[PDB]
């Protein structure tokens, strides 16, 4: 992802996430610091991995 | 699932629901807590292994 | 994995120390919090603490009461309360994570859980 | 199945049969020699986990 | 896993001396075999040595001129030719595993396998 406004309000707003958990940096204060490229790893696991 | 490993020579029946995360399950089999007893996908087109 | 210590009868309207000692943890890069327990009903989230202590919530029913710190000299991290209302009295413990979490306040979102403080 | 543990950001998507013991496959899918593709058992009747 | 020694141009009627090393296992409660191997063809069977050494067989091709035996002072085995025919010039493999199988001619009953002698 590149190129575009970062806007995360809709993965605050969606409550059906079943987890939303960060690592080195806030949940929330993600706008504040923005980067080059934002990569999606999109794949399907069992819940138990 | 289990807790602890096997002792040798020692079989365990017991079906209870595994708690994987924190919140205890008193069984449920819902989020986080598993049935451990896996069944084995055997069929006659399974490769040799 | 988790040990904590603090607890005891209170004067309802003192103030008491809890603690919660990490004894196979970096505790430099996790993020723990408090969570409360009470008989016949659900756990309830009270208190948590991010990386450090730089970004601390707090619940709506205990807000502006007691303050949580961190420190990593130890190992441990300090919660503190001020009121101690007649109410909150019920069982404390201790959660911790690798990360924190927008749904923080769910306890599924804490693999780790310590001991009991005394109800 | 895989011989060293996949370092991170890496994608493997390599189909090669995998040699658990010491005799070389070739690829040939019999003893001792495994496909690592395994597929998933999704069905709606699946417990939460 | 199993670093092995040895090997080179014969004078075709002398002896040659040939061993493997085992850098990562007790020694003491494995054992081990060698396994020959030829281009073109499968991989052939010589020889088998069991905990200690008391217990050892051989191929029927190979019966009564090589000498096998091992010794754990150095987590090592000694294996020793007395012929060397000029038609056993081939590649040589050590195995090794936890236990002695019946069908210890089997390559498949030797999970640990080492590396390559000169052909």
């Amino acid at each position: 992802i590149s190129n575009c406004v970062a806007d995360y309000s809709v993965l605050y707003n969606s409550a059906s996430f079943s987890t939303f958990k960060c690592y080195g940096v806030s949940p929330t204060k993600l706008n504040d610091l923005c980067f080059f490229n934002v990569y999606a790893d999109s794949f399907v696991i069992r819940g138990d991995e | 699932f289990r807790k602890s490993n096997l002792k040798p020579f020692e079989r365990d029946i017991s079906t209870e629901i595994y708690q994987a995360g924190s919140t205890p399950c008193n069984g449920v089999e819902g989020f986080n807590c598993y049935f451990p007893l896996q069944s084995y996908g055997f069929q006659p087109t399974n490769g040799v292994g | 994995q988790l040990v904590e210590s603090g607890g005891g009868l209170v004067e309802a309207g003192g103030s008491l120390r809890l603690s919660c000692v990490a004894s196979g943890l970096t505790f430099s890069d996790y993020t723990m919090a408090w969570f409360r327990q009470v008989p016949g009903q659900e756990r309830e989230f009270v208190s948590h603490i991010g990386w450090g202590g730089s970004e601390t919530y707090y619940a709506d029913s205990v807000k502006g009461r007691f303050t949580i710190s961190r420190d990593n000299a130890k190992n441990a991290m300090y919660l503190q309360m001020n009121e101690l209302k007649p109410d909150d009295t019920a069982v404390y413990y201790c959660a911790a994570d690798r990360g924190s979490s927008f749904y923080y306040v769910r306890e599924s979102e804490y693999t780790f859980w310590g001991q009991g403080v005394t109800v």
